[PDB]
């Protein structure tokens, strides 16, 4: 069925790709190509809150 | 009180001493007046505030701690997350309510236990130059002027000093 008005889907994936390392995508067709990517620097002991109060 | 003296044969306290937690009412000729007995005082003032500190102290700090997520065919490891924190909450809010509750007791029996303490204390000192009212006083049967009085407080009393005219009085 339709979500959206789209009976298609798209799914999602991701990848942490290392220093110095390298990532290749090849394809024929149905790629949803990055554009845009994030470089992190990784921190330990945090997460995730749900509050309405304000910063 | 464990110890009969609190609330015990000593039926009340005294708002007229400001200055401590344990101390002394004298009446005589020179005049009359409260006075801290400082030594008692400060070691349990020194005593309670260790034991304070040491119930705080022994929760080294909760460091950065946080709730976890989970998608919807991970329902058993939610729950088993769910079973620590509720264990854990289970387990601090009775250990920490029954030892403020058996704590605060030993506080309270700690303080019955100095008073009597200090009043046998100074019975010791004056045996029988004094009569026991009964309510925490000392009747003496000598004059005792304020430098008497001040010998008594600091366990100074000189028993043989009196002590004739103490029997002077008492027969
Ligand atoms: C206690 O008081 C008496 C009487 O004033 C005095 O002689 C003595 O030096 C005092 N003792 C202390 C512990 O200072």
């Amino acid at each position: 069925p339709k979500v959206r008005d789209q009976a298609g889907r798209m799914n999602y994936y991701w990848t942490l790709l290392e220093p110095g390392d390298t990532i290749t995508f090849e394809a024929t067709g149905n790629l949803i190509a990055p554009w845009y990517a994030f470089a992190l620097n990784r921190g330990s002991g945090s997460g995730i809150i749900t509050s309405d109060a304000p910063v | 009180g464990l110890f009969g003296a609190i609330a015990g044969f000593i039926e009340g306290g005294w708002t007229g001493m400001i200055d401590g937690w344990y101390g002394y009412h004298h009446q005589n000729e020179q005049g009359s007046g409260y006075a801290a007995d400082q030594k008692s005082t400060q070691n349990a003032i020194d005593g309670i505030t260790n034991k304070v500190n040491s119930v705080i102290e022994k929760m080294n700090t909760q460091f950065t701690a946080v709730g976890k997520e989970f998608n919807n065919l991970e329902r058993r490891i939610e729950n088993l997350n769910k079973k620590v924190d509720d264990g854990f909450l289970d387990i601090w809010t009775y250990n920490a309510e029954l030892l403020v509750l058996l704590e605060n007791e030993r506080t309270l029996d700690f303080h019955d236990s100095n008073v009597r303490n200090l009043y046998e204390k100074v019975k010791s000192q004056l045996k029988n130059n004094a009569k026991e009212i009964g309510n925490g006083c000392f009747e003496f049967y000598h004059k005792c002027d304020d430098a008497c009085m001040e010998s008594v407080r600091n366990g100074t009393y000189d028993y043989p000093k009196y002590s004739e005219e103490s029997k002077l009085n008492r027969e």
